[PDB]
């Protein structure tokens, strides 16, 4: 029954400075530790630091010390951090939490989160696609298309003069240290069904404004 | 507390008025 | 080494974040779960002086006793700002212990002498994160549910001459008082005391007082005129506003045939006065059942008077802040950097 | 970073153990924490001090630790103790909080599926563009965890690798997708290379060849 509200950009260029807001309706923020803890997606947990409702005693990573301020408005009701000079690899999910912290005991816990906020460090504007084929895999094979170096979400998929439409994933997109997406769909197939029943992927990009009829082997 | 109040209440019975916090005392 | 400092100190409490009970329900809003394993550090061959009046924490303590009482109970007739009729339902009350704690940089410091009177110098001294448990009881007159003394009956003042400080008196027996109200009139109830626990103390009691006053005749008497409030010993039990006529308590007859069970003629009130403020209050018609308190006596609150051979002792109460100061006596808050 | 195992899985009402290997200067000092992420929420804490529990949280669930490492016995499992596990731990070290690597516990379900790998080398309409993209692809598995490693003559690549999170497929399966992108001439200068993908412990190879 104790509240956390994460806020941020969502979107941030890298080299900027990464500004994340975290509200705690209800005063008891002058009295407790907090902490300000990331999650890359799909990846490890990272604490980052805290700071005292008063304080200002803070204890951060020190291999975050250099870029990580914390700092407590305490007459607004926010807890909040500043990272300066951003890369692609600070690109996660960030929320804050209360933190319970006797010293020379250890129970350095957190026991009331936030829900989260994601951010996203890229700096590239809005792009097209690079559709590459793929080709013929196993005992029963497997083929498709790789939608390679893309910004913004989302894209499409289907494939055969279109004609397939059912043993069909499309993989979520991974996120290029160049700031781009890229992603694979892909058709688990009988090994029969090659040679002449030959297929032909439907990628879209809507914001970009692209498609593509590509054929496979 | 309110002391005045307090002083004039105890001098009814000959007392003095005294702030015990919020309350009045008379000594 | 360590500036006496100040510094907002956080609340280790047990409070189970699933009880409607008002205190828990502030304690879990406010307070963290407790240590699982407080360390003392014994500073040896340091000494440092203690002021149980003028330590902060106590302020900071009482400042959370308002807060919670001022979320928790609202009442129907609020004679404070004008016309104020607000809900006033019916919710659990219970007092928890409360350990208030001090973040890495500052330091409680803890006084070991055994006597310690609250006040001057403590040679035998300790370093902890965190107090003793602590209940937010609101009394007059009588210290409930407190801590009892290591070993011999402390008597503790700011000033022991002067007769307008406050004395506070710590015992080291603790003394049931069992507190009832019958179910099926609503405004009248009994505190039910043992006799002959309470004036083999009282004695005990008395001969500590002589103690600082030169052997004199130590005489107690109902206290000379005031509010309803500290003239009866008022307290709260299951949300329920006490006055109890504690006049059978302090007798002189006894310190013989004094045995028997002494009760006080209770009476709970709607209107009432404030601890928090200036004003009045108005709360519901009592609850339906036996309204009872187990409470365990651990202090008096105490009033002196003006000088021959005798010396006159009227129960003390209303500056609130002294029920803290029973309890956080031996501590002080320290900055280490 | 605490060490703990990447997937854990048992029937409906069966304990199982989640370890939490550390060291002196954490486990050896501290008390554990445990935090019980379902997907895709946010953490919430399950158990603290080595072993207790915020109130509305099962004694099925039970906190231990043993000189320099911890664990979370769980009984009587349902499906809704289906999520993601973390220990935490405080460290004088490096004066850290310390997470543990993480633990997925799947709750079945199915049979236990390995699985099917695929490896495309870049396209020649990639190739042209100087460049190269293999992608490799893990499909049809249960549980959803795989550890995925791309070689190179045998050598570790650890550079312009990426590696999308286990998705479940139509059929309640599992599958993952890695990504090695390298320079046109990257791909010529190198003979073997080689995606290979571990699902509950064990390790499923295949190579391409310029
Ligand atoms: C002082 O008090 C503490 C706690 O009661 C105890 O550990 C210690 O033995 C005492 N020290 C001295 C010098 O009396
Ligand atoms: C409590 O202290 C008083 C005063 O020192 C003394 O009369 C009495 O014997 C003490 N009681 C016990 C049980 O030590
Ligand atoms: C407390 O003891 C010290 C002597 O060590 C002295 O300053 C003072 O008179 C005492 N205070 C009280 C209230 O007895
Ligand atoms: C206490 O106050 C009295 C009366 O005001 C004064 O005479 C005396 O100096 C004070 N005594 C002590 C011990 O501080
Ligand atoms: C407290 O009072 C109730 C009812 O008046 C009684 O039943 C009970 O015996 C009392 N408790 C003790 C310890 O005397
Ligand atoms: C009061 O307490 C004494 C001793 O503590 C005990 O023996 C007895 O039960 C009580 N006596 C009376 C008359 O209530
Ligand atoms: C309490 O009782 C005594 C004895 O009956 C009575 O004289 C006195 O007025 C009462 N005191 C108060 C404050 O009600
Ligand atoms: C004081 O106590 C004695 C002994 O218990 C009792 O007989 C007497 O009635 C009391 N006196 C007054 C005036 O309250
Ligand atoms: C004091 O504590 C007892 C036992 O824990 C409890 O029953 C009682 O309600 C408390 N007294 C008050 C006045 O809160």
């Amino acid at each position: 029954e104790v509240q956390l509200v994460e806020s941020g950009p969502g979107l941030v260029k890298p080299l900027e400075t990464l500004s994340l807001t975290c509200a705690v309706p209800g005063g008891s923020i002058r009295r407790n530790y907090w902490s300000w803890i990331r999650q890359p997606p799909g990846k490890g947990l990272e604490w980052i630091g805290h700071s005292y409702g008063s304080g200002g005693s803070t204890n951060y990573n020190p291999s975050l010390e250099s870029r990580v301020t914390l700092s407590v408005d305490t007459s607004k009701n926010l807890f909040s951090l500043k990272l300066t000079s951003v890369t692609a690899a600070d690109t996660a999910v960030y929320y804050c939490a209360r933190t319970v912290w006797y010293y020379t005991s250890g129970t350095h816990y957190f026991d009331h989160w936030g829900q989260g906020v994601l951010v996203t460090v890229s700096s590239a504007s809005t792009k097209g696609p690079s559709v590459f084929p793929l080709a013929p895999s196993e005992s029963t094979a497997a083929l498709g298309c790789l939608v390679k170096d893309y910004f913004p979400e989302p894209v499409t998929v289907s494939w055969n003069s279109g004609s397939l439409t059912s043993g069909v994933h499309t993989f979520p997109a991974v996120l290029q240290s160049s700031g781009l997406y890229s992603l694979s769909s892909v058709v688990t197939v009988p090994s029969s069904s090659l040679g002449t029943q030959t297929y032909v992927c439907n990628v879209n990009h809507k914001p970009s404004n692209t498609k593509v009829d590509k054929r496979v082997e | 507390x309110n002391l005045h109040f307090c002083q004039l209440r105890c001098k009814s019975l000959g007392l003095l008025g005294r702030c015990a916090x919020t309350f009045c005392a008379c000594v | 080494v360590w500036k006496d400092a100040d510094t907002t100190l956080f609340c280790a409490s047990d409070a189970k974040a699933h009880e409607t009970e008002v205190h828990n329900v502030w304690a879990t809003h406010a307070c963290v779960p407790t240590d699982p394993n407080p360390q003392e550090i014994h500073l040896e061959n340091v000494t440092e002086n203690f002021n149980m009046w003028k330590n902060n924490m106590v302020e900071q303590m009482q400042e959370d006793v308002i807060s919670l009482w001022d979320q928790s109970l609202q009442p129907c007739v609020k004679l404070t700002g004008s016309v104020i009729k607000q809900a006033c339902p019916k919710i659990s009350f219970d007092p928890i212990p409360i350990h208030y704690c001090t973040p890495a940089g500052y330091v409680i410091l803890k006084c070991n002498d055994k006597n310690f009177n609250g006040t001057g110098p403590c040679k035998n001294v300790s370093s902890v994160q965190c107090t003793h448990g602590i209940k937010p009881v609101v009394s007059t007159q009588l210290l409930l549910n407190g801590s009892l003394a290591e070993e011999e009956i402390i008597i503790r003042s700011e000033n022991l001459t002067n007769n307008a400080k406050t004395i506070i008196v710590h015992l080291n027996k603790s003394v049931e008082i069992n507190c009832t109200r019958p179910s099926n009139d609503i405004r009248k109830a009994y505190c039910e005391i043992n006799g002959t626990k309470w004036n083999k103390v009282l004695k005990q009691v008395t001969e500590k007082l002589k103690e600082h006053f030169n052997n004199k005749t130590i005489i107690f008497q109902p206290p000379s005129g005031g509010d309803l409030e500290i003239t009866m010993h008022s307290f709260n039990c299951r949300g329920e506003f006490f006055y109890c006529n504690t006049t059978q308590l302090f007798n002189n007859t006894c310190i013989k045939g004094c045995n028997g069970t002494i009760t006080l003629p209770c009476k709970i009130k709607q209107i009432i006065n404030m601890w928090q403020g200036t004003g009045q209050a108005m709360y519901a018609p009592p609850i339906d059942g036996k309204i009872n308190c187990v409470s365990n006596i651990t202090g008096i609150l105490l009033t002196r008077d003006g000088n021959t051979s005798n010396e006159t002792f009227r129960p003390g109460g209303g500056n609130i802040k002294d029920n803290w100061r029973s309890e956080l006596y031996k501590y002080k808050v320290v900055q280490i950097e | 970073v605490l060490t703990q195992p990447p997937s854990v899985s048992a029937a409906p009402g069966q304990k199982v153990t989640i370890s939490c290997s550390g060291s002196s200067s954490n486990i050896g000092r501290s008390y554990v924490s445990w935090y019980q992420q379902v997907p895709g929420a946010a953490p919430k804490l399950l158990i603290y001090d080595t072993n207790k529990r915020p109130s509305g949280v099962s004694d099925r669930f039970s906190g231990s630790k043993s000189g320099s490492s911890a664990s979370l016995a769980i009984t009587g499992l349902q499906t809704g103790d289906e999520a993601d596990y973390y220990c935490g731990a405080w460290d004088g070290s490096l004066n850290v909080h310390i997470f543990g690597s993480g633990t997925k516990l799947t709750v079945l379900g199915q049979p236990k599926a390995s699985p099917l790998v695929t490896l495309f080398p870049p396209s020649s309409e990639e190739l042209q563009a100087n460049k190269a993209t293999l992608v490799c692809l893990i499909s049809d598995f249960y549980p959803g965890v795989v550890k995925v490693a791309w070689k190179a003559d045998g050598n570790s690549v650890n550079t312009g690798v990426e590696t999308t999170t286990p998705s479940k497929q139509s059929n309640n399966k599992y599958a993952a997708s890695s990504y090695l992108s390298l320079t046109s001439d990257q791909w010529k200068s190198h003979k073997s290379y080689s995606c290979q993908v571990t699902h509950e412990g064990s390790t499923v190879e295949k190579t391409v060849a310029p």
